DNA sequence: TTTTTTTTTTTTTTT
């Protein structure tokens, strides 16, 4: 059977209200002023419109998340391959932006100070990492679960797996997908977080020119907001730096609405905070 | 499907009759 | 044969006809559709964080309790231990999982077992912990246990158009059978013109999900909406959107939240 | 002519009421009172015209679709009145002015008993309220009640429900029926002689004032609006207006 | 498959020494907030109904042709093989070929066609195509086994012709070869009717949101240019490029103008203020 | 098809070794330099402003005066009513406006001294009234060998955005790598406010309605331009609206309209 | 080896 009693659970409620919770965000106060954090068994999902930096705000907070708080952290980053992200995060650590210069590749190359920035980061197996069918890849996310023993896992880029598939109705195969990953999330107990996009807005501005996101503009199906914990939406207007975030949705506590606002540094690609 | 320009050398004065 | 003529029912009419469960906050449903009643499917709607499951966590808790009458929670949304922790909360008027202050007070303190005893001292509570096994499993509840009221709380992962309305038709008959009160919550579709139901759209019977068996299998349809982006997120609207037993349905009452305790108390709002 | 119906007076003076071996459909949205309708219909058919009439509501009980006649006649509601159920418990004296013939016959394979009802007891309405759990499952369906209704002679009431919209407005806010606006398949309009819908604002500034469409007639042909009803919430009595 | 990042030492050590952009031709302000065009990059360029589009893609994949010694393979549809390959041959002499008829009838007599053709497919960088999934197993094979550095395909709403989920897997499968192959991928879009007001051909600033068939060309493309000239202004030869979407250095608006030679086919860099 | 650039050094030799000459007006040829080989040419105007006139004339032109092989697929009349259409115009009268003149050239039998000037050299091939079309237009093009085939009145032929979108693609896929001149005719949109395209708008490129794609496969687009309400209700304008050739667009000249012999000849009106 | 109903979501146009 499975009707619990309700008189009959007292010591599982006593050891499940003293253990968890906490896992703060990082770059905004209003966040986890209003969120309180991230935790074990939610959903977090993040939107924003094209280019509006969607992955720079989750890999900022995979850094602190894997280094400042010592949690392992599994990065199915589908968008660019494993050469990328991983280096991006680097110079994310380190202040700079490697990518974008090729003079600091070959000046690290020379000197020697590549194996001091890979060292001083990657000194701890905390990032493990996935390079690129719905089936296998739910698979190795409970490889990274069970095996590696990830706290935080991230899944960026949710487009390219129900767009990738062989499906007649595309919203029954994203329903499936997000009752799937929800029950993995609320069965092996760890912070995921979930990457998507926007559709095209009937009329008026473009989300990319400073239109306020509301909840029914996620693309796809209606279960990406009902099947969520945490939803945080991301809109600037390219002052295109300035980027203000938006809690859609929380389910814990009931505050929502506009949390803070958050500036972008072009030269050390690390999002600060605002003042307005 | 495709009439030739040398069948319509009648049923023209059959459709002006 | 099954038919009965209407000169020989006189004992069945006689025994039959021989008001209902009430509801807590907007005290202008029980007004109109005169409380809950056994034998009745009772569909719960609104958008995404309205207040669906915390509008009927309180119906739970004081159908638990002022009235004595059994009380079967299903939870598929969440886990057991959260809407015990929740009920404790609410009934104790201190909100518990929502602050860590006291998640390790009252466990040191010695009152924990103080609270778990006043209200689940009882066997009246019985909860679900996670298609015909759910079915069966509400069977069993019924059968084995004597549940008055049964809550369910998300119709929508039962589904992995004729598998709901076979599943409508088949917990219709559940409700019909054994006279229990079953309350479903359910979601709303997307509308495709104007605003969202969460910023404060009224909501029709059209705009329910799946299928259109959700408006012509049940008995009553509540519908819960407030501003969430607006001026103040806590007065709700509640509106009936049908009733077959009395008939009348429309805007019903206004309730605030009162973040502090988290109950939905009515408040006084002309328009 | 054929019955006459109660209530709406515009339809018998368009349709020229029921005939013999006739499908008659009444179709509406959920909580527009269509076996509020037909119940009616049932009672003015088996008291001030002594036709037996058989009923088949497979969505409810036998008992409450007979405390409910039991209050229509006697010009009280009943069922929503809890203090009156227990002051009449001169219930015996109710019960046998109305039921005290051989007239109606309630149900608790459909189509034998329908034929029991026919042959074996002498009915002359028959009226069917839910055939939602009764494409081609509902062709044949419909097929065998034509069928039926054609071999046996009898009069035939069978209500089923409408499409969910999908532009627009909903039935229950006002918005009119078409023909179109039917579930299951396009039988229901192709094997059926009359169709007669029910459209009130719900959630509206009055909602106990109706509008009354043909949407079908084969013999008299004309369709359109026919009237309006009042429902008059103490009574319960479908009046026109 | 999995990976723990302490293993990738010696391939993050070979992707740091390997990468390098490839310089557009025409604006020098595309350049500076593009830097170039790497490997594995999908590049979308878009404009109104004859603006431009096919002449500046041509130009970029002559320049990138005769001038940088990358291999470059053309998928051009909406014109055969030999009406862009007179295109290219006239283009890299300075002059108008297929549109003056005395000029080829010139040119076949004095025996300078063989000069004109040997300058420029001497050493065979150009490959090209002749007209869903034999497409990519073709540009697959353009590729792997020829061995291509640039792909340009032209007038994707052919291959398209419910056309969302289509141009949806399109693009995704177009992105998901472009990644992990080490290849330009040039693609080349249209733009959906307006609403209210005036027109893309004449002068109508376009946005992202234009882009017709899904929002999902604008969602797997790296960067994205746009084109916009008025025909039925007072001059009709000065195009504006837009950098609408970056996401390698994230700096988008308006790149620099463009003149159009009228006598050699040539957009040439401008020095147009507004 | 993968194809080096070694392969063409005698393909381009043979491709080096010329536009059709619109007839009517002088202004058209001068920015478009003619029709080529693989050239669609898309002709419009307003409700009643003359497209299959000056058609019509565009291909009496290139029939018996010019040696070319012309076929019409005219789809608004069958084929006799467009061939006593050709006849009149040919023969510098107006036939279907005069039944005498219908009838005289009968009673002294110079009806046969119209048929044998013009489809004698079988340069003319015509139609009679999707996807079956295009399968005989092949026919019409490999097999009887002809050079401009006109299609006419789209909007019989064609959610009616994807088979127009679908035709245009299969148009435009038959003229390439053919060889062939493709003239058709389409209509315009409804206009929204301000003066009616019966009055003497100027068409913008987007008027062109059911799609956007009606001009991103086009090679040349001309409009046509009259004011029927206006002081001079028999001048027209030609405007070229797009040209993948050149690149010039612009009004390309006036042509004045004649109620006696059918022709609209071109004239030197000044603005 | 094929025709009809029901329903939620993304785009392009129509009087
Ligand atoms: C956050 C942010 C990024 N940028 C720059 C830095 C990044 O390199 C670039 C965007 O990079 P990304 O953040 O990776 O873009 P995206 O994930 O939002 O979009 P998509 O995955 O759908 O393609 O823009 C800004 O200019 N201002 C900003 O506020
Ligand atoms: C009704 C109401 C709820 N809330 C907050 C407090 C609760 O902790 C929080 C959770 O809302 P829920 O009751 O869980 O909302 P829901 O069940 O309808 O949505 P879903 O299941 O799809 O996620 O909502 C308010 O802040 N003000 C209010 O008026
Ligand atoms: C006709 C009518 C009914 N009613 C109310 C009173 C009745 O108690 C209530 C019941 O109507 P029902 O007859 O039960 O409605 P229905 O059978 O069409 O809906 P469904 O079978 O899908 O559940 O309707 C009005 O208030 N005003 C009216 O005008
Ligand atoms: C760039 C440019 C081209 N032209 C001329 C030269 C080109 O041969 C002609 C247009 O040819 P294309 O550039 O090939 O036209 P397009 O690709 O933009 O549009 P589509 O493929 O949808 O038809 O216009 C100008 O007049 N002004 C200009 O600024
Ligand atoms: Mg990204
Ligand atoms: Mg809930
Ligand atoms: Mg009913
Ligand atoms: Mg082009």
């Amino acid at each position: 059977d499975g009707v619990v009693s309700a008189l009959s659970l007292r010591e599982r409620i006593r050891e499940h209200l003293s253990s968890s919770v906490g896992l703060l965000f990082s770059g905004c106060t209003g966040i986890n002023d209003k969120t309180l954090g991230a935790r074990g068994g939610e959903v977090i999902m993040v939107t924003s419109g094209s280019g509006m930096g969607k992955s720079t705000f989750v890999r900022q907070q995979a850094l602190q998340w894997g280094t400042a708080m010592g949690k392992k952290v599994g990065l199915a980053m589908l968008q660019e391959s494993v050469e990328e992200t991983a280096e991006d995060l680097i110079g994310l650590h380190n202040r700079v932006r490697l990518r974008q210069s090729d003079s600091l590749k070959r000046e690290i190359i020379e000197n020697g100070k590549f194996d001091q920035w890979f060292d001083e980061l990657f000194g701890n197996d905390t990032f493990h990492l996935y390079d690129s069918e719905t089936d296998r890849l739910l698979a190795k996310l409970a490889y990274m679960r069970s095996g590696l023993g990830c706290d935080v896992i991230i899944l960026d880029h949710i487009s390219i797996v129900v767009s990738a598939s062989g499906e007649s109705d595309e919203r029954k195969m994203i329903d499936n997908l997000m009752t799937k990953l929800k029950g993995f999330a609320k069965s092996t107990g760890v912070v995921l977080v979930v990457i998507c996009h926007l559709k095209n807005p009937d009329k008026g501005k473009a989300h990319e020119e400073g239109r306020p996101v509301s909840i029914t503009d996620l693309r796809g199906s209606g279960a990406l907001r009902q099947l969520s914990d945490t939803i945080i939406a991301l809109e600037r207007n390219q002052m295109p730096n300035l980027v203000l975030v938006r809690i859609l949705k929380c389910r814990f506590t009931g505050d929502t609405g506009i949390a803070g606002y958050m500036e972008y540094n072009k030269e050390t690609g690390w999002l600060e905070p605002s003042s307005y | 499907g495709v009439v030739s320009a040398l069948s319509l050398r009648e049923r023209i004065r059959e459709h002006l009759s």
